[PDB]
């Protein structure tokens, strides 16, 4: 019954056995909304969008 | 090499391997392997008893034979203590034979307070080393520096990244901001600007 | 007394800022003992506090841009 | 990848030991040359305790300010 159920046919092994991927997560919909911080999100995706140290603490 | 966090010593021996390939002032120095060593590499993988050990030991050995690697060992103060446990040698240990014979040419780079905190309170180690004061470049200095560096931020955000803006985020960084120090604050003024108006477009 | 001296720094906070507790407020009578200076650029060096260092200095370098 | 680390305030010291590297010094060199992509997060007591000390690994995040 298992096999048949399953599949016939039968890239970061490491990091997804230890964290927790945040966007499967919200394509879920367990993650409450977040309102009114677009200025605060604005800048941590400009933080991310550098060369040089892109780490927004 | 000594100096405040953000003035350029990695920057000091990545130059001094770009002179290197280019074209070495001296002979002796024409045929040189500058190879950076992290101490989070050596000490891994080695939870047997000694592998540290044998690991360090080979790299020495190798090292005296090739004859043409000058080692660089960034966060120098980090060396102390490495790989040590209940009963067992840190490299430092390791490395000032060979130091002291002269078998090893090393690059260290470290802060003040680092120097002062580890290196210093061994004599021995300390007796090896020559400390080189890498100072806060001037404003003038700044300006030159992000001249040059200005291909390859404009490349990576695909902006055009003007003089007036140079000297601005240069005069800007001085005089606004204290806890951090002029080139690398006058780079993440001109990154984060260029991201910003990449962003908006 | 009753002037409006301290209402003066109020208005002022909140013209710059929009709110009056912009402002950081250091009551001085609070400052009488010789050693409550230890509040302003932290405790003393080898004391237990000494790392933390002083209230109103971090609180002015958080905010270089205020008015005290 | 990007990586979030919240209490960002522990990656100093953490898996530190008699002789072991802790995890600020290993990812020191990924952060400063824009490899690793980390979002940290963490508070103002915790940022100047921990992550002020090491000035280095201060260089290699920039803050935003999250306000009331
Ligand atoms: N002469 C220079 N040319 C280009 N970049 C420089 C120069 N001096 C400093 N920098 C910049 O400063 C940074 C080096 O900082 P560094 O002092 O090595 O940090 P740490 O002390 O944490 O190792 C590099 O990111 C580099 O881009
Ligand atoms: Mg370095
Ligand atoms: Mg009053």
């Amino acid at each position: 019954v298992v096999k048949a159920l399953g599949n016939p046919e039968m890239n970061t092994p490491t990091l997804d056995s230890l964290a927790r991927d945040l966007t499967v997560i919200a394509k879920d919909g367990t993650l409450d909304p977040v309102i009114g911080r677009d200025k605060e999100i604005t800048r941590v995706i400009e933080v991310l969008s550098r060369r040089t140290k892109n780490n927004p603490v | 090499l000594i100096g405040e966090p953000g003035v350029g010593k990695t920057a000091i021996a990545e130059g001094l391997a770009q002179a290197i390939v280019n074209n070495e002032v001296p002979e002796t120095l024409k045929d040189k392997r500058v190879m950076s060593l992290d101490m989070g590499t050596v000490v891994a993988g080695t939870k047997y008893r000694g592998e540290f050990e044998e690991r360090l030991k080979k790299v020495m050995e190798e090292i005296q034979q090739a004859g043409n690697v000058i080692l660089f060992i960034d966060e120098l103060h980090t060396l102390v203590g490495a790989g040590g446990a209940e009963g067992a040698i840190d490299a430092s240990n390791i490395l000032k034979p060979a130091l002291a014979r002269g078998e090893l040419q090393c690059i260290g780079a470290t802060t003040l307070d680092e120097y002062r905190k580890n290196i210093e309170k061994d004599a021995a180690l300390e007796r090896r080393f020559q400390p080189v004061q890498v100072d806060e470049p001037s404003v003038v200095d700044t300006v030159a520096i992000l001249k040059g560096l200005r291909d390859r931020y404009e490349a990576h955000h695909r902006i055009n990244i003007s003089d007036e803006a140079i000297e601005a985020a240069v005069k800007l960084s001085n005089r606004y901001v204290s806890d951090r120090f002029l080139p690398d604050k006058a780079i993440d003024l001109i990154d984060e600007a260029s991201s910003k108006v990449r962003l908006k477009s | 007394t009753g002037v409006g001296k301290t209402e003066l720094a109020r208005a002022l906070a909140e013209s710059m800022f929009g709110d009056d507790d912009a402002m950081i407020r250091v009551d001085m009578s609070e400052f009488m003992e010789k050693h409550a200076v230890s509040r302003l650029v932290g405790a003393p060096p080898g004391y237990v506090g000494h790392d933390d260092g002083g209230q109103l200095t971090e609180k002015v370098r958080r905010k270089p841009y205020s008015v005290i």
